[PDB]
């Protein structure tokens, strides 16, 4: 994901074979899916609740499956502009800290 | 095809000077060709491997000099 | 194949996180980044296993009236005529053994 | 049953189980996770604005057990990548079988 | 985490390793289309090969 | 810059030790040989 | 060019029966293609390596099944 | 026959261990590394 | 050959010199300068193979 | 007048280079950098003698 | 000429905003004039010394303020 | 007004691609709103606190999603 962005999987998305599409389910979280069959998601499914259901059906049928992958070293080595490369940032993370109160 | 794989090279459009620009280009170079000769240093680029050329412009094993020229052309300045 | 993550925290944040909350505001990030890398790697392995796995309850592990790849507890073929939880659950155990055998 | 080591896919998207074979050897498992470099820290600061910068790097690599496909008498091209993809592992690996479960 | 007891390891001390595999093949064309494997786990022996 | 580079994710390129960077490799080490089991 | 060299194959004409024979043939097969498939054994043949295909009929690496069929054809019996 | 076969006397085929016969090879190993002296 | 004739003739003379400090001090973007990278070098590692 | 050179090498080069060939990827370059500066200076002096 | 040498200045054209650019410029400045006053730093530029002015536009020492204004003008942004 | 002050964000125009630009925008966001949600990281921008909104476009505390959409729009690229 730090090498490339992926197209979102959405209502009536037509997926090509071998490409990765992504989706955040409103339950169970992020999935990266590799198309196995050229299929069309059917935008009769609009609201996320229906979209999530259709995506799961495509997964059940094996037309689109879970996938994860690393970065080629040839990419990682020059991540963040080394040797004239560009637009290839490292991904990053950290923390926040918030609060809640009560009253007697 | 290379019958092995390619090094896919993508450059990004850059401005050079007043009314001068470096056209961005997207090419696929057969891996052994890339390995033999390349100049991708300071190209304002990204690369990646693939089984099949990722781009419509491809330089195969037997092209050699078409590629060497194409590589130098990555810094070619136009309008 | 490679991977990597950055934290990049500012000085001012760390000065106050320590002065106010007793945070290191450095070491916690090392913790967070190392943790996310390890968690992702472990997930990648699981995702690939499910990717490479064959469709089970297929071929010679099918019951002729079955749905090919899915075991449905409400379907009398898949549960072999079983009733209530006490018998229908056992039917799943049977399909598990059939899968294990085909793997051998 | 005292036979299968059962693990929970804490992030399962739909509802399924995968049955797999694992031998006593590090080289008999269908798919392999092969670490090379892990959690190398990197630290510095950017003099431009003096804010500290830090992160971690790793390198792993995975692959297919020769003969995992178990559906051919011979490979094409005789020298092949063992890295999984849509052409050599998806839905093909003899070591694992996946079944979806419905109606629980 | 699930650790790695669900997969093998084959760890590396140097990058990019390689593995070989041996197949017993019959018909005088060990390298060929139709060159059937003698000990494939899903196939029986060609019983009438050495025979009638 | 001096680039390690990488292989092509292609077995010919890998087996030959070819890289996209400065340094050519000896070869892809040795992971042993897998034998086919004999039927009972 | 396969750039891996070629395997040059000659099939020597032989008589089989009254008005039956196997026609002689001269072909070149890309090294990796030959390496992938060969049904030439007991065929009354002769082979050698080369940098470039020796014969006018060549089976390039991306032909796969044209070559497999050609091998079956090296045993064809004609007039 | 169990033919040994050969390489195409092609450096890639040799480096990768690719053969025209029954058996794929490992690799050509190491004869050492050649370096130039620095000019006087 | 023509160049050598001109060198012998004294028309073209072999020369080398260091660089102005005022250029070196700015090399590769110091103080807002641009398009002035340091010259650099590396090393490779190639190989050859034979057969019996 | 001034005279200067850069090497700029990656970590991954150094990691793999050592694992496979026993070379460092920094020491070779520091050698080359220092060497080229000295060789070029020595020539500059000889060249000025022939120039003058 | 200045009879004291020149400092040659090149400012590389850069974009500033939508339809706003800081035009590239090439000027020569008498060495003592450059030494006396200049506002060039941070400008996306290159400089070098020479015996004689390298560019067609040269500010001879007896300019003082024509030069100062000319240097400030390297920052001017136009259409 | 939030009566808690504002965080003022100004972004600057970028030449993302050939004939494609991300326009700079001037958005004043109620302090508690900015505080709750701010994706403005890697935005090519400048900021400051203020008593009153500094810009003609202001997102008040009770607008929540008008702001979230406006925030995302800061990276919008058009012809």
């Amino acid at each position: 994901g730090a090498a490339k962005k992926f197209p979102a999987l959405a209502a009536s998305t037509q997926t090509t074979v071998g490409d990765i599409y992504t989706h955040f389910f409103q339950e169970t979280g992020t999935v990266y899916l590799q198309a196995s069959v050229q299929v069309t998601i059917d935008a009769g499914a609009t609201d996320a609740a229906k979209l999530d259901a259709e995506i799961k059906k495509q997964m059940e049928a094996g037309a689109l499956v879970e996938i994860a992958e690393g970065m080629a070293t040839s990419i990682a080595e020059l991540q963040e502009g080394f040797n004239g490369s560009t637009d290839n940032p490292w991904n990053e993370m950290g923390f926040r800290i918030d609060k809640q109160v009560i009253e007697a | 095809a290379s019958a092995r794989g390619y090094v896919n090279i993508k450059t990004f459009e850059q401005k050079l000077d007043g009314n001068k620009k470096i056209e961005g280009k997207e090419v696929s170079v057969a891996f052994p060709l890339y390995s033999d000769v390349h100049k991708i240093s300071g190209a304002h680029y990204q690369t990646f491997p693939s089984e099949k050329a990722a781009y419509s412009t491809v330089y195969e094993e037997n092209q050699r000099t078409e590629w060497i020229a194409a590589n130098e052309d990555l810094w070619k300045v136009t309008g | 194949k490679s991977r990597q993550l950055k934290a990049a925290y500012s000085i001012e944040l760390a000065q106050d996180l320590r002065a106010v909350h007793g945070m290191d505001a450095d070491a916690e990030l090392s913790g967070i980044l190392a943790t996310e890398i390890m968690l992702e790697i472990n997930r990648e392995v699981v995702d690939w296993i499910n990717y490479s796995a064959q469709v089970g309850k297929s071929g010679m592990t099918l019951t002729p009236g079955s749905k090919a790849g899915v075991f449905d507890f409400q379907d009398p073929i898949d549960i072999r005529g079983a009733r209530w939880a006490g018998e229908s659950f056992k039917a799943l155990l049977f399909q598990i053994d059939k899968e294990a055998v085909e793997i051998a | 049953g005292g036979k299968y080591r059962v693990y929970i896919d804490q992030y399962a998207k739909q509802d399924y189980f995968t049955v797999g074979y694992k031998g006593p050897n590090e080289m008999d498992a269908g798919i392999y996770y092969a670490p090379y470099v892990a959690l190398t820290p990197l630290r510095g600061s950017d003099p431009k604005n003096f804010q500290p910068v830090m992160g971690f790097k790793t390198r792993y690599g995975i692959g297919i057990n020769p003969f995992a496909e178990s559906a051919a008498q011979a490979p094409a091209s005789r020298i092949q990548s063992g890295m999984p993809s849509i052409l050599n592992s998806l839905g093909k690996n003899a070591y694992f079988r996946r079944v979806y479960v419905k109606g629980i | 985490l699930i650790a790695f007891d669900i997969c093998g390891v084959q760890p590396m001390n140097s990058p990019t390793g390689q593995v070989f595999a041996l197949r017993a093949v019959y018909g005088k064309d060990p390298v060929a289309a139709g060159a059937k494997e003698a000990f494939h786990p899903m196939y029986g022996p060609d019983a009438m090969f050495s025979g009638q | 810059a001096e680039i390690g580079g990488d292989h092509g994710y292609n077995a010919t390129n890998i087996a030959a030790g070819q890289t996209s960077g400065a340094v050519t490799q000896i070869g892809p080490a040795v992971m042993g040989m897998v034998r086919r089991a004999i039927p009972n």
